[PDB]
């Protein structure tokens, strides 16, 4: 007898025993599929989905640009990217027929966001491309680091607290002739002309890739009124959570089942877009945001429409570059992308050849000019935006005939319904639906989409049917210990099981078995396994100690080495708490000692909250509240903690900075100097200050008064 | 902002600055700085002129109105206003329009709130419209004021409340994120749109930026401006060519095919230890002194066996140093007859650096770096070799594999910890399924592999952590509960680690595994490719016939693993969340089927079964247990043979899986280019033993299930 | 003292003054978010190694004022180095444990009061009654609802208000100072905790979360009050039902007359603002440090 778990699927539905057609239970520990080759491999299919549209010279960066939009219509099934103005603008009109005044709503919004917001916004992304150091920085030191060279040239807008000036200060830098970069190695001088610098503002570093802080802005504005746009579309499966998807997903099948007549017949499509990135033009998103924001502020119109603009003639940079190893001398050496143009091609396979040859004509300074199609990550709510537009062009009212179409679209990934009263009309239906996705520039991947009739289908992971959904975008997530601290650590694992047995339809024996796993995870890795038991660590005789002092075990944490008592009914009550009656009067002191040299809290943003999204956990601080070690060059900025060195001292002398976020008109060092000046008079008064100390800090007052007027 | 304004102002306040700015046609929607400045001049207004009268004498007394207000009207009423006021009292005609007349000293004032200096708005002001027998009084949000000739006509209780309520203002609106726009659009004496242009390079990059019949983004944008939809969509479909289509081609018995699976020389094994080959010595009650640390425990089992001789090389390694693999077991044995006779055991014990042992470990065994250009002339000179990786082809071995570890063995290998105790009666029934799910699972051969991954994992982490730059050696051991209930602890082989100066999450730390073993390699040499198995003793087996002897052998092979792999492999224990996750969902399902806890049903049945396996008779069926065995098997495998082809793999059959479903529910699947999810699925199988076992698996699924 | 000397030090270099000297208190949040950090991807697999090590736990510097340097096994609890940026004293788990068995003992009076909320939490888990599970279909219609019981229904905003009126005194804004009337719970909270010694930053965050409304979109198959939600991991499930019964002086009425006048004196401080006189017009440093004119309300 030779086992076979698939076989399972002969008397259990495949939806119903979708978790065994999963192979992993969290990240893989090969984390690979990218390099300098894919990059110029998409930069090829890029170009090529489009090869028949107008070549043309950027008059600036002298790139060849690529311009597929109303070009050729297609005549075969490969994906293309020529898609007709006309058309798209006509989407765009409908939706907004379908949908009156959603478009004002959505500026109208925008609008507010843009006034509102801040420059640190854009601290909040990822791994971004630093054009100052040229290399994949840190958001937050991106930002410092764009913002002292722009300083050094005499732009200063940003500095009004506004993203909005930052943009205006970005425009201005791009108007420069000349930019001026310091790196402090002591100093170092680099100038940098008006071309070179436009070709680092206009890249997208590939590691997918990552924009400059150039772009950021813009990106954020536009996508903060797509998503504004949708918000109010049903058809739109984005931004929503995973308690609004299964709602939608079942409103949707009901309305085009239950609403069918006894004779008329309903399919369903799951569907997947074949690239969705290759095929989407930035010539269309400026197209469908000029009618979006149609009779709205010049201002506004021009901030929107800056981002696909800029992303019109954006360039990728080509990665770290190629390895040569010689088997002779066994010799290795690195050759950088930014020689691959000057260099022969006799090093590498025939596929690299191909691949080296195709790109680089399209190559300027190491970056290849990409001005067709899109990276995913980027515009995935306007693209969203345009397969609910083509959605809507399903209604009856629309097709002019007897079948009709609709469903949910989510960037990427899409569920079409058709009813027709025959075959035939939904062969039409998905023939109609199909060639106007190519008009408008969509291209449905049809070895990755499949059709049957309404009742089972599958969207972002969710399996559908007949009424039963199950979610799989996520499985089950991490059941260990996270890796803040203890007391965190013990919150964030409770909490995490009860929000997945809340939600993601976790079972209670299976909630037990995560609790007991997790606790065994959280013993091994703190070392706080239970004190009676013999197991050997260095933390062993300290817990034992305790262990045989204390009275009441049952009171003892866990990271005490006192016993769990967790299970499915307490997974909301903080373990401190839980525990509070059964605790000894002495070792309950001892661990809640506010004066205990372990415990710790930064600014309130992450206080009893963790980032992994942001989850916020029930903690009681206590001595178990402590802090792991910190883990750790060209640079334009000498001293790195400036900007924190400074706000540190002012939490010093006006503590609430770290609770609530401080207003004033005077500036800070006038207000530090003023609250140094108040405290020394109040203390001395008291007497417990005397006339030495009192007139030595009078003194460094008025020294730093004098520096600060000079 | 216009919302902190409504919920900010007097509401009468509001509707005055609503209509002011209505009778120049300006929305409050659009430019809220312009009605947040008139709302605050209007309060201003009134604050200055509220809580004031004139008394029977003429004096002023603070309760006939001492301020009459003049921008609070029409432009004709305000003239009306002033122009009464100038008759009946004389005074000279203003040249602008007033804000306040006021009665005490019968002249007209006009006040001025300013976000910026109140001096330089003090000196536009004189400069701009006071001509004669004007008073001015300029306020700012920052608590200054100015007046001419120093004189302000109200009491200091007045201009108190004025500045509390400007100082208020400038903190709501600094702590709403407005104030920085607020005080930005004034100008001098008026309040400006925001103004955000296009000019200069951005101009042009946007002028580059447009379909291919257009020049300037002024032209396309009044090009959008007008545009109407006039049947564009249909001209353009009844243009395009009818051969772009998704032509809907029926899947309904005979349309599928197996899948092919690559062609070559079988393939070997590649997990980190040995499976079902492994052979370890025991200690069935571990009550010695020092008890629980590795090193003395894997002495203890050693010592309890006897028939050790010289060892020599059966199954060279052919692309290995067999000698040095010899030399390595040798140098291991010595030092543990040393530590032996020392009677000092330390808790952690170091190998003496040695050829063989640098060798074997790769320590220094890398190309030396250089640059290109320095070594571009080689004529041997050639990119990294990444051909595509030699097909294999499928081999018994995995399947025996997977068979061995689905069946029980004699003694339990998980001691799961505790967890409160229970009160709610779901609580109980949830601890009642679970108990039957760990007695089902808890002799299973896929929990001593997740013991052994999870213990050889966290002792190699520990490890190169503690010691950076040694060659420790690490006994591969793991705990067990027999039947009878003793402890009893294995010893699998040794792992003797290398350096380990570790500081990314995927950089490799180099070790070498020797592990005990009784299976003849000669056997399936194909297996063994990457190993080199020595003849290290003879053991002694028990049978009908007596005690017979069988060759003991050591596999010793040369492996890398990284921080990542190391966490992977100590993570093993969700193998067991996963099966009882679908094992409890299936009983869920049963159960709201039936309206009814089915624990027992399910567990207790013995008598209901799912098809789990095949057989030359046909397709077999096992029990519950077997279920919940096979799936933990399946998910530890996954574990334990993890690659890009098996996610590629899973993903890509999910699809034919999905699509054989709804052909089985009579939903008349169809598809569009099932040819290319073939090619898809396909692509992904190329050398791994467990992603070809899996696609055989399918195989033999589809062949079942379309009869 | 250190801090203004530390103020001296950061003012003597060109771009730390220029910084401060340019920068307002309105900016100073925005100045914190440029970070030179980098956050630590997988920091699991970051605590995992770290646990292996010695010292991987930073203290403070009197923590070796306390904690002696070795137990009785002669293991080392805390090592003479620092951290990579400050003056935190590299200390080991060990030192966690012998400061729980041996630290100085403090009365925990206040931690119930400022934790108000999860002790409630656990009063209501234990009072509480159960019933029969009932597994059939469940059909849970998605709502939002409340998820902190036993809240004020505060806005943020007020809520903020009074947590600067209680755990900061000294530092209200001119909003505050200018106000008329104080909240009652405001009085309440400052009476209750006189004398606490826990953060003050704990204190205001746990005040934030006693006293705002939360909400969520969740699915429901029974009650909707907010004590039904918090439970609701233990009473619905996909396909079972189980059945849950829960157990459960006046420093305001200042006018500002503009900005600091030297000829009437130093700044004062909030806190001492009651000893001034019916009229007597003084200088006080409110908000952030912004030093103002102020008198008191007369002739109400
Ligand atoms: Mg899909």
């Amino acid at each position: 007898m030779d086992v076979n778990p698939t076989l399972l699927f002969l008397k259990v539905p495949v939806q119903n025993a979708i978790s065994t057609t999963f192979p992993y239970t969290g990240d893989p520990p090969y984390s690979h599929g990218t390099g300098t080759g894919y990059t110029m491999d998409t930069v090829n299919r890029t170009h090529k989905y489009s090869e028949k549209g107008k070549w043309t010279t950027n008059t600036e960066t002298g790139a060849p640009q690529l311009n597929p939009i109303d070009g050729p219509l297609p005549e075969d099934n490969e994906p293309s990217g020529y898609a007709q103005t006309d058309c798209v603008l006509e989407a765009m009109a409908f939706l907004e027929e379908s949908h009156p005044g959603i478009f004002e709503n959505s500026c109208l919004e925008t609008m507010e966001i843009v006034q509102q917001t801040r420059v640190d916004k854009l601290t909040q992304g990822r791994q971004t491309y630093d054009w100052t150091l040229n290399r994949n920085q840190p958001a937050a030191t991106a930002l410092a680091n764009t913002i002292e060279v722009f300083r050094s040239n005499g732009l200063t807008a940003n500095e009004s607290g506004r993203l909005i000036d930052f943009l205006k200060d970005v425009m201005d830098s791009m108007d420069k002739e000349e930019m001026e970069i310091t790196t402090h190695i002591g100093k170092k001088k680099q100038r940098l002309n008006k071309r070179s610098y436009l070709i680092r503002a206009l890249t997208l570093n590939t590691m997918i890739a990552t924009p400059g802080m150039q772009i950021r802005g813009f990106v954020y504005f536009v996508e903060a009124l797509a998503r504004s746009i949708c918000e109010k579309l049903e058809q739109s499966g984005l931004p929503v959570g995973g308690n609004e998807k299964k709602a939608k997903l079942a409103n949707v099948v009901r309305k085009m089942m239950t609403n069918s007549q006894d004779t008329e017949l309903s399919f369903t499509i799951t569907g997947d877009n074949t690239k969705w990135n290759e095929n989407q033009n930035p010539r269309m998103f400026l197209a469908m945001i000029t009618y979006i924001t149609r009779n709205q502020p010049e201002w506004f119109r021009n901030v929107l429409s800056i981002a696909p603009i800029m992303f019109s003639n954006k360039m990728a940079r080509l990665g770290k570059g190629y390895m040569f190893e010689s088997k002779s001398m066994k010799l290795r050496t690195q050759v950088p992308a930014e020689m691959l143009a000057n260099i022969d091609l006799k090093y590498f396979n025939k596929s690299t050849r191909e691949k080296i040859e195709k790109i680089r004509p399209l190559l300027i300074d190491g970056t290849a000019s990409l001005s067709p199609g899109m990276m995913m990550g980027m515009f995935n709510m306007l693209s969203t935006v345009l397969g609910v537009s083509i959605l809507n062009l399903g209604q009856k009212k629309y097709t002019k005939t007897t079948y009709w179409w609709d469903g949910l679209q989510s960037s990427d990934d899409f569920a079409l319904i058709v009813n027709a009263p025959n075959h035939e009309g939904i062969q039409a239906g998905v023939d109609r639906f199909y060639r106007t996705c190519k008009l408008v520039g969509i291209n449905m991947s049809k070895k990755k989409s499949y059709i049957n009739r309404t009742g089972t289908f599958e969207f972002t992971s969710f399996f559908y049917r007949y009424g039963f959904v199950a979610n799989f975008s996520m499985e089950l997530p991490s059941f260990g210990v996270s890796g803040i601290n203890e007391s965190a650590d013990m919150s964030v694992g409770v909490t995490v099981i009860k929000n997945n047995m809340i939600n993601n339809d976790l079972g209670p024996a299976t909630a037990q078995m995560a609790l007991q796993l997790f606790i065994k995870d959280y013993r091994y890795t703190y070392r706080c396994h239970r004190g009676d038991t013999q197991i050997q660590t260095r933390r062993a005789f300290e817990l034992g100690k305790l262990w045989e002092q204390t009275r009441s075990k049952a009171g003892l944490l866990v990271s005490d080495g006192g016993p769990n008592l967790y299970n499915i009914r307490n997974l909301h009550i903080p373990e401190v708490c839980l525990k509070w009656e059964l605790m000894d009067e002495d070792y309950q002191g001892r661990l809640c000692n506010p004066m205990n040299p372990f415990v710790s809290h930064k600014e309130i943003d992450s206080v009893n909250n963790a980032v992994v999204k942001s989850m916020e956990y029930d903690a009681v601080a206590t001595t178990h509240s402590w802090i792991p070690k910190r883990n750790r060059q060209r640079g334009i900025l000498e001293d790195e903690q400036m900007y924190q060195k400074c706000c540190n001292l002012f939490e010093k002398f006006f503590p609430s900075s770290s609770y609530r976020r401080p207003v004033g008109i005077s500036s800070m060092v006038e207000a530090m100097v003023s609250r140094a000046r108040i405290d020394a008079r109040i203390d001395f008064e008291s007497g417990r200050i005397k006339k030495e100390e009192f007139a030595e800090i009078m003194k460094i007052c008025s020294t730093i008064e004098e520096l600060r007027r000079q | 902002m216009e919302d902190f304004v409504r919920q900010c102002f007097n509401p009468m306040i509001v509707e005055l600055a609503e209509k002011a700015m209505k009778e120049y046609g300006e929305d409050p929607k659009i430019e809220t700085n312009k009605f947040a400045s008139i709302c605050t001049h209007l309060e201003v207004c009134f604050m200055y002129s509220d809580f004031h009268f004139i008394d029977e004498r003429g004096e002023s007394t603070i309760i006939k109105h001492r301020f009459e207000i003049i921008e609070g009207r029409d432009r004709t009423m305000a003239w009306t206003v002033v122009n009464s006021i100038c008759n009946t009292t004389g005074v000279e005609k203003p040249k602008f329009l007033p804000d306040l007349y006021d009665y005490k000293e019968n002249r007209f004032i006009e006040i001025g709130v300013t976000r910026r200096e109140v001096h330089i708005y003090y000196l536009e002001k004189a400069n701009k419209i006071k001509s004669e027998k004007t008073h001015i009084h300029i306020f700012s949000f920052t608590g200054e004021e100015m007046a001419t000739k120093a004189d302000y006509t109200l009491d200091e209780e007045s201009r108190a409340r004025i500045k509390t309520r400007l100082f208020t203002i400038r903190q709501e609106m600094a702590s709403r994120g407005l104030w920085d726009s607020f005080r930005q659009s004034e100008r001098g004496e008026e309040t400006i749109e925001e103004r955000f242009e296009i000019t200069g390079t951005m101009r042009r990059l946007a002028d580059q930026s447009l379909p291919p019949n257009f020049s300037s983004l002024e032209n396309f944008r009044a090009y959008v401006d007008g545009f109407e939809p006039n049947g564009c969509i249909e001209g353009k479909l009844s243009q395009m060519s009818k051969e772009v289509n998704a032509r809907i081609e029926p899947f309904l018995r005979t349309t599928p095919r197996p899948l092919r699976l690559p062609d070559g020389p079988p393939c070997s094994q590649r997990s980190k230890f040995l499976l079902m080959d492994a052979l370890k010595l025991s200690i069935e009650d571990p009550s010695h002194e020092g008890e629980g640390i590795p090193l003395y425990d894997a002495i203890k089992c050693m010592k309890t066996f006897f028939g050790w001789k010289e060892p020599n090389i059966i199954k060279p390694h052919e692309k290995g140093i067999n000698p040095n693999y010899l030399l390595t077991w040798k140098q291991v044995l010595a030092e543990l007859q040393d530590i032996k006779n020392e009677e000092k055991i330390p808790r952690t014990k170091n190998m003496k650096k040695t050829s063989q042992l640098k060798w074997a470990l790769g320590e220094n065994m890398a190309p030396e770096k250089v640059d290109f250009e320095d070594c571009k002339d080689v004529n041997d000179l050639k990119q990294y070799d990444s051909d595509e990786p030699e097909p294999r082809s499928l081999a018994c071995w995995i399947q025996s594999e997977f068979n061995k570890a689905c069946e029980l063995t004699d003694s339990s290998w998980v001691e799961l910890d505790e967890i409160g105790e229970d009160v709610a009666p779901i609580e109980h029934i949830a601890s009642m399924r679970r108990n039957y799910f760990t007695a089902e699972v808890s002799h299973c051969r896929a929990t001593e592999y997740i013991m052994k991954g999870v213990y050889i994992n966290t002792a190699l982490l520990n490890a190169s952590c503690a010691a950076m730059d040694d060659f420790q050696l690490i006994p591969m051991i793991s705990k067990c509960i027999t039947k009878e209930g003793r402890r009893k602890t294995n010893l699998y082989g040794f792992i003797i680690k290398g350096r380990s100066h570790l500081r990314n999450d995927t950089d490799v730390v180099n070790f070498v595994s020797m592990e005990f073993s009784l299976t003849d390699p000669r056997l399936e040499p194909h297996k063994w490719e990457k190993y080199c198995v020595l003849e290290i003793g003879d053991m002694l087996l028990r049978t009908a016939v007596g005690q017979v002897s069988r060759p003991m052998f050591l596999y010793v092979r040369t492996n890398g693993t990284s921080k990542i792999k190391m966490k992977w492999g100590m993570e093993m224990r969700r193998c067991l969340l996963q099966s009882l996750q679908q094992i409890e969902s299936m009983i869920e399902a049963e159960s709201s089927v039936k309206e009814k806890d089915l624990t027992k049903e399910f567990f207790e049945n013995k008598s209901e079964t799912w098809p789990i396996g095949e057989s030359p008779k046909g397709v077999e069926e096992g029990s519950i247990g077997k279920v919940c065995r096979t799936l933990l098997a399946k998910s530890v495998f996954n574990s334990l043979y993890a690659s890009p082809q098996l996610e590629g793999f899973s993903a890509e059959s999910r699809k034919l899986l999905l699509i054989v479903q709804a052909l089985r529910d009579n939903l008349e699947p169809g598809t569009f280019d099932l040819e290319g999810l073939y090619e898809a699925i396909e692509e992904c199988l190329i050398n791994d033993p467990w992603v070809l076992l899996n696609a055989s698996w399918f195989n033999s699924f589809l062949t079942h299930a379309l009869r | 003292m250190e801090r203004i000397k530390e103020l001296r030090d950061l003012m003597s270099q060109s771009r730390t003054r220029e910084i401060l000297t340019k920068t307002t208190v309105d900016h100073m949040a925005i100045i914190k978010k440029y970070t030179s950090g980098r956050q630590e991807k997988n920091p699991a697999l970051r605590m995992k190694w770290m646990m292996a090590m010695k010292y991987p736990i930073t203290a403070d510097k009197r923590i070796m004022e306390m904690i002696p340097e070795r137990n009785e096994q002669r293991q080392t609890l805390w090592s003479k180095t620092n951290d990579a940026g400050s003056d935190r004293v590299m200390v080991s788990p060990l030192a966690v444990t012998w400061w729980n068995r041996n630290g100085p003992t403090t009365s925990t009076v206040h931690y119930p009061k400022v934790y108000k909320t999860y002790f409630e939490k656990v009063e209501r888990l234990k009072h509480g009654t159960f019933g029969p599970v009932h597994f059939r279909n469940q059909v849970k219609i998605r709502r939002r609802v409340d998820i902190n019981p036993g809240h004020a229904d505060l806005s943020a905003k007020e809520a903020q208000d009074v947590i600067m009126e209680v755990v900061f005194p000294n530092e209200v804004g001119a909003r505050i100072l200018t106000s008329e009337s104080q909240l009652t719970i405001t009085k309440e909270k400052k009476k209750e905790l006189q004398d606490c010694k826990i953060a003050p930053l704990m204190v205001a965050y746990m005040l934030e979360r006693e006293l705002v409304r939360k909400t969520r979109f969740l699915p429901v198959a029974g009650g909707t009050s907010s004590v039904y939600i918090e439970v609701l991991h233990l009473t619905q499930g996909t396909c079972w039902e189980q059945m849950y019964t829960p157990g459960g002086a006046v420093l305001r009425g200042f006018l500002i007359l503009g900005k600091e006048n030297k000829r009437y004196g130093p700044a004062l401080s909030i806190n001492e603002l009651s000893n001034l006189a019916k009229g007597e017009k003084a200088n006080v440093l409110i908000g952030q440090g912004d030093v103002v004119l102020v008198m008191k309300r007369k002739r109400d």
